[PDB]
């Protein structure tokens, strides 16, 4: 929430991306700012940090002679800097924040310091790949009496054709949490993604309450809205 | 570099149970400067545990850390659904910080059937040349479910790929969803469509169809 980061994207291999961390407080206050990725489906990895009170940052090793961490003050906004991309650098970059009561300095006393991430912003999927981004596809997933059962209508939006990851989902703006399911994409043989999400309702709404999925694929700046409603016969 | 290494790598539990995950790392760990975090599935990390033993600001009083130099341990008392997720213990103590592989936790429950739903494509992608026909199967326990797509009566198999969503953090049911993807030729050519569903809630399998061109 109070950790905004910039968004998902695809990058070309020998390239640079540039992630951003914005504190929503309008300051940086004595935390410090890391960078931690993770490849989807795997572990966390820390890539290194900076303290804009103090000045300081320092890195993994790992990534010695391809990172730079900067801050600035005037948008309250933190960077990390990775160059040279390689397929393998494909992750999700979270912004983590830490912080240090050292009785008033950086780090002194009491026991253990500023190693621990106490705030984490939503994360950054940058995929490194050459191929090009491409929108998706949004189709309905119209609720109809072979979607019912009881008093219960199910309907949804399928996602298709899209490049890289990810791809969020909301429902009617996020008014409509209760009952959804996003399915996992999967990688079909065309190299392009596809995922559905479906939600349960009350069949006696239908008629009345308004069923708009909100897909927003960042990689190819691209938000649809999906109206989904009974089909005519 | 300090290595963590984290035991078991999945754990399996029913709700209301007590998990016990293991955090061992390969030199001694300074201050006792060690975290563990709780990543639920689509979500961002989020703080459980730091110097070891001190229980973050919002968490539950079920989750307590222990431990010292190279042995750690994090405890949830009573396993709530909604704790579904991996957990991940990091040491801070030295530069660089580093983190355990994680743990994944999963939670057993009773047995319960799918409920079955069938989507004809849309006239929308149909025009493009490409019919998807969806099979929902929503809410159901054992993972383990078989969906077998038949048009008119004949078995398919090779063009269809399914997904399935991680345990719901409220019931700790899956829902998969099975896509039968045909060109428009194909799918012309053919009327009945049918999706046939075997799950251990099931008595017998139940199969969702529908004709092309009937309302």
């Amino acid at each position: 929430q109070l950790l905004e980061q910039s968004g998902a994207e695809v990058k070309k291999p020998g390239s640079s991306v540039q992630v951003s961390c914005k504190a929503s407080g309008g300051t940086f206050s004595m935390y410090g700012f890391n960078w931690v990725r993770q490849a989807p489906g795997h572990g966390l990895e820390w890539m290194g940090g900076i303290i804009p009170i103090f000045g300081t940052s320092n890195y993994a090793q790992k990534f010695r002679g391809r990172v730079t961490f900067t801050a600035d003050q005037a948008t309250s906004t933190a960077y990390m800097e990775l160059t040279n991309l390689r397929s393998d650098d494909t992750a999700v970059y979270y912004c983590a924040r830490d912080f240090g009561p050292d009785w008033e300095d950086g780090d002194s006393y009491d026991g253990s310091g500023r190693g621990f991430f106490d705030f984490w912003g939503q994360g950054t999927l940058v995929t490194v790949s050459s191929a090009s981004t491409k929108g998706p596809s949004v189709f309905p997933l119209a609720p109809s009496s072979k979607s019912t059962s009881g008093g219960t209508a199910a309907l949804g939006c399928l996602v298709k054709d899209y490049f890289p990851e990810p791809v969020t989902v909301s429902w009617n703006s996020g008014a409509l949490t209760s009952g959804v399911h996003t399915f996992p994409a999967v990688l079909q043989s065309s190299g392009l993604y596809s995922l559905s999400s479906v939600v349960t309702v009350p069949s006696s709404s239908l008629g009345t309450q308004t069923y708009i999925c909100n897909v927003n694929h960042k990689p190819s700046n691209t938000k649809v809205d999906k109206k989904v409603e009974p089909k005519s016969c | 570099e300090l290595v963590l290494t984290q035991s078991p790598g999945t754990l399996s539990l029913s709700a209301g149970e007590r998990a016990t995950l293991s955090c061992r790392a390969s030199q001694s760990v300074s201050s006792g400067s060690l975290a563990w975090y709780q990543q639920k599935p689509g979500q961002a990390p989020r703080l459980l545990i730091y110097g070891a033993s001190t229980r973050a600001t919002g968490i539950p009083d079920r989750f307590s850390g222990s431990g010292s130099g190279t042995d750690f341990t994090l405890t949830i008392g009573r396993l709530e659904p909604e704790d579904l997720a991996v957990y991940y213990c990091q040491q801070y103590g030295t530069s660089p910080y580093t983190f355990g592989q994680g743990t994944k936790l999963e939670i057993k429950r009773t047995v319960a059937a799918p409920s079955v739903f069938i989507f004809p494509p849309s006239d929308e992608q149909l025009k493009s040349g490409t019919a998807s026909v969806v099979c929902l199967l929503n809410n159901f326990y054992p993972r383990e479910a078989k969906v077998q797509w038949k048009v008119d009566n004949a078995l398919q198999s090779g063009n269809s790929q399914e997904s399935v969503t991680e345990q719901d953090s409220r019931d700790s049911t899956y829902s998969l969803g099975s896509t039968l993807t045909l060109s428009k030729a194909d799918y012309e050519k053919h009327k009945v469509y049918a999706c046939e569903v075997t799950h251990q809630g099931l008595s017998s399998p139940v199969t969702k169809s529908f004709n092309r061109g009937e309302c």
